[PDB]
This record gives C-alpha cells, structure tokens and sequence, in this order.
RNA sequence: GCGCAAGACGGACCAGAGCGAAAGCAUUUGCCAAGAAUGUUUUCAUUAAUCAAGAACGAAAGUCGGAGGUUCGAAGACGAUCAGAUACCGUCGUAGUUCCGACCAUAAACGAUGCCGACCGGCGAUGCGGCGGCGUUAUUCCCAUGACCCGCCGGGCAGCUUC
C-alpha cells in the first residue's frame, strides 16, 4: 500500500531528473530524493584552537571555515543516524529539527 | 654523507613597486656546476601572495600570482602573472535563495599583455521583502552579463598592465559594475573573482625596472 | 645554515598537508612549491598499515618535518589543507586536525591556513556502481 | 611545481521551481524555425470531441558499418572472506560507455489513475501575463522603466484544512 503522497521524492509536474552519486557509497540516487546536508564547519576545532592562535603571527586573525554539501542515499541517511523512522502522523511533520534553538 | 641543502644558495624576493611592501619572501635553489646555472633555475617560479602581505592595510581574501623574469645580485624581480580569490570566500558568497551571475572576458592590454578576465555577482534582498527568493529573469541577467562584459574589457583595453593591476588592488571594476546594474536588478557581491595570463610580449629588461621603481 | 637574517624576523615555508583516510602526507616546501624541504607521512612512522590514517600516526610525522624545519631557519608556515578530492571525498582526513597541533606544540609560527582540495566543475564517472559499495 | 595533449563531463547556485505529446531538457555567444499563457470593441463562421485502418517520435540495454578511445566497466584473469563463493570486498581488464549513419520498439515507459465538457467548501503561498494602489530604492530632479510593498483577474506546478 501507498506510504507517502509524494513517493518519497521532490518530483512534481516534470518526467526525469538527473541522478547524483551517494558520498558514502557511491550510488545513484535522483537529485530529488538524495538527502542533501550543508555542513559549515571550522577547519580547527576547539581541541586546538589554544594551539593555533598562540603560534599566529597575525593579531586578531579570523580561522576559516570549510564548506562541504554531503548527498546521501536512503539507506546511508538511515544507517548513520541521519534521519530516523517515525510514527504515521509525524511522518508528516516537514518542519526542520530544532537545532537552531 | 652530505646535506643536500649545503649546496644551496638563498635568493630574496621582491614585489613590483604597485604595492607597499616590497619584500615577500625567499627562495632558494642549488649553485651552478657546469651547464647547471641557478638564474636559469629559479626564472619562472610563482608566487600566490595575499594582498595583505602586500598591502598592509587592505583586505585579505585576494591573492595575486608574481612571476620572476630575473635575478639582480641575490634578488629575483617578479612580475604580474594572475590574481583570484579565496575558496573561503567564494564558498562563503554563493548561498541558496538568490541567484549567481558570472562572466569572462579576453582583453588584450595596450603594451601588449592578453588577459581572461572573470567576474561574479550576486542578487541581493530588499530591507522590507517579504518573499524568500530573489531570483532574476532569464533576460534580466543576460542584461547584467553584458554589462559586466563591457566594463571589464574598457578598463583593460584603454591602459597598460601597471595601471590596470592599480584597478585591481581596490578592486574598482567590481563596484564600477556594481552600480550600473541596480537598474537592471540590485546586486550584493560583486567581485572580479578570476584574473588569468594567456599571452606575454618578448621580454625586455628595460621595462622591467620600471615596474620596480 | 639557512638565510643570513636578523633574530627578529620570520622565514615562511608552505606546509602541505595531504589528509585521506589511508595515510597522512606532511610536506614543507618554499614560498613558491618548487623547491621542497622536507616530507614525511604516516607510514613512515609506523609499520601497521591500519595505523598510517590514525591522528597519534600524524602527530609524529609534524613534529619530525617540524625539527627538520627548525635547523634552515624555517620559523613560519602557511597552510594548505587536502583532501582527496576529485570524485571522492571532500572532509580531511582523521589526521588532519592533529598535524596542526602537532607543528604548532614543537615551536613553529602559524601564517594563513587554506583549502586546496580538488574540487571538479564536473568529472568522469566515479568507481562503483548505480548501486555502489554494498558493504 | 611549471607546461603540453586527450576524451568524457557541465558541480556548488538547483527549489515539492520552469519547459515538452511523452521519452526527456542545465557553461557563454550567434543564427534558424517552433510554442504555450496573457492582451484584444481584429478576422473566418461550426470549421468540433474520441478514434478500426494507417502513421511520427520513443530511457537503458542490444545488432551492423566508420571515428575515437579519458573515466567507469558485463565477460574473463587474479587476491581475500567462507564449511563451501562460481557472490557481496579489492587489483586489473574485453565488449560497451562517446560521436557519425542505419536497425531494434521494449521499462515499476507510474500519478500503478485514458481524453473532452459542466456543477460542487475554505486558506495561505508560488511561476507567467495583465490591471490598480500609499510608500522605500536605481542617491539626490522630468516621466516612463526596473528591484521591493498591498491587492484583483486568467491560465499553470503543487500545499494545508473540512462531517
Ligand atoms: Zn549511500
């Protein structure tokens, strides 16, 4: 039986779209159903950041960051606990997780 | 046996006289034994150097590439080669709800230097919109590409390289293209993100001491 | 050994450092790449293969690159950060963050740090499959 | 690190966004023919809906000749795992994957939902075209014109809610 209106995609009002390969496994998956992640992460974390700034040779130097978009396929989102299985009703709860909080 | 580094002579060097700081670095390269000389060694290296490093008191997200045409005496006197910004920058620029806008231009110079030259933008929000996207029209954006074509090949065409790299430093094409785009659609950063070296005159030494003062 | 310069002033090097998840390359060179000083990976320390991506495995590598370093007068260094790249993976490697600390504990000045990992405008066909590695 | 060359591929921007009869379609510029929607106090005046026969196109794989062969890679040769592995993992690698010209006419070719027409509840958005209206902005002005703001109408992709 039929479990989500949109048939687990993005896909509305047009015929193909092009398939994009899963970081982890390198599998083709539709650019509309791959669970795409933007990860905005310092290069440096706070383990060595007391290490880094005390050998700068700049004062008040600003560390860089790193920018990185991750495709995953269904099974990978699954697999490395990034997205979860839930109930029939909150499975129609498409509001982002409160991690802005 | 023999450190391989005792047979290595230690060069400075210096920045073309269209910067404040002169000096950059160093280098260094293995002593002539024969039909091995050093000068011909070290000719053609390049150096990718922020602008802070050569502007003290400008910004630190552009890079220019300098290109070493001689050695006078324990100094090697480079030249420009290229310029480009950081991936930190690029990648922090580009974002999700607007739209990107980019163009390329070959321009030969009047002293006879051929430049690629590439330019981005990007569309901006209004202080009181309400809607989430800020996207531009197909033909509303081959309107701003043109116009980005246009200023970038005047500003190369007309002058030389050593005042064209003064147009760079400050980045004036890009606020230059900024502004004549806010009738067409407003834009929010616009940089000259690309600036490649195709082609180069024969070399003459006399016009390279100009370049250093 | 190494330039002829007043106590008060700092000589840069490059430090590439090449992070997979196989091994760790830690490679000093000039101002301009061409010339290199020093390169030393993690399987040059240890003898297990599983270990040359190991952090402990990265940290002996800087600190040998970096007491090689302080015997030219190398006392400064930029840094340049890999991945692999290409059609593979974009993140650093687990030796990655412990490189940085390592060179910077042994007394080495720290200049602009930067990624110059590959990344294609688009590329050739990556290994595996439609249906990629099932394991 | 500096160059040279070869073929493939158009990332990030890229969305429950757009176009096409469906397969399908994403770097710049130029040429060529085509198309929907909207606008209309233009024109013809029933010229229409669905369709046996008969036709055009039709992913991928596959077959014939030419060209080229980067990457990946059925078959095959190995190295592992295993009680056994003719598999899953790894190293190579043929046909193929690319282009030109002919065949093939098949898919979970799916919204598993033929096409044309009328009636039957609300609400907020979005893409295109048009109409109206304070006020911001293109620096200080003339109007049009663009970017926002608040609505209305038509045609689209959808969403939420309802005894
Ligand atoms: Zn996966």
């Amino acid at each position: 039986t039929k479990k989500r209106r949109n048939n687990g995609r993005a896909k509305k009002g047009r015929g193909h779209v092009q398939p994009i390969r899963c970081t982890n496994c390198a599998r083709c998956v539709p650019k509309d159903k791959a669970i795409k992640k933007f990860v905005i992460r310092n290069i440096v974390e706070a383990a060595a950041v007391r290490d880094i700034s005390e050998a700068s040779v700049f004062d008040a130097y600003v560390l860089p960051k790193l920018y990185v978009k991750l495709h995953y396929c269904v099974s990978c989102a699954i697999h490395s606990k990034v997205v979860r299985n839930r109930s029939r009703e909150a499975r129609k709860d498409r509001t982002p997780p409160p991690r802005f909080r | 046996v023999v450190d391989p580094f005792s047979k290595k002579d230690w060069y400075d060097v210096k920045a073309p006289a269209m910067f404040n700081i002169r000096n950059i670095g160093k280098t260094l390269v293995t002593r002539t034994q024969g039909t091995k000389i050093a000068s011909d060694g070290l000719k053609g290296r390049v150096f990718e150097v922020s602008l802070a490093d050569l502007q003290n008191d400008e910004v630190a997200f552009r890079k220019f590439k300098l290109i070493t045409e001689d050695v006078q005496g324990k100094n090697c006197l480079t030249n420009f080669h290229g310029m480009d910004l950081t991936r930190d920058k690029m990648c922090s620029m580009v974002k999700k709800w607007q739209t990107m806008i980019e163009a390329h231009v070959d321009v030969k110079t009047t002293d006879g230097y051929l430049l690629r030259l590439f330019c981005v933008g990007f569309t901006k929000k209004r202080n009181n919109q309400i809607r989430k996207t800020s996207y531009a029209q197909h033909q509303q954006v081959r309107q701003i590409r043109k116009k980005m074509m246009e200023i970038m090949t005047r500003e190369v065409q007309t002058n030389d390289l050593k005042e064209v790299v003064n147009k760079l430093i400050p980045d004036s094409i890009g606020k230059d293209i900024e502004k004549a785009c806010q009738s067409i659609y407003p834009l929010h950063d616009v940089f000259v993100r690309k600036v490649k070296m195709l082609k180069k005159p024969k070399f003459e030494l006399g016009k390279l001491m100009e370049l250093h003062g | 050994l190494g330039p002829q310069v007043a106590e008060g002033e700092n000589v840069f090097g490059v430090c590439h450092i090449f992070a997979s998840f196989n091994d760790t390359f830690v490679h000093v060179t000039d101002l301009s790449g061409k010339e290199t000083i020093c390169r030393v990976t993690g399987g040059m320390k240890v003898k297990a293969d599983r270990d040359e991506s190991s952090p402990y495995a990265a940290m002996l590598a800087a600190q040998d690159v970096a007491q090689r370093c302080k015997e030219l007068g190398i006392t400064a260094l930029h840094i340049k950060l890999r991945a692999t790249g290409g059609n593979r993976t974009k993140t650093p490697g687990p030796g990655a963050q412990s490189a940085l600390r390592a060179l910077a504990r042994s007394g080495m000045k720290i200049g602009r740090i930067e990624d110059v990992t590959p990344i294609p405008s688009d590329s050739t066909r990556r290994k595996g499959g439609r249906r990629g590695r099932r394991l």
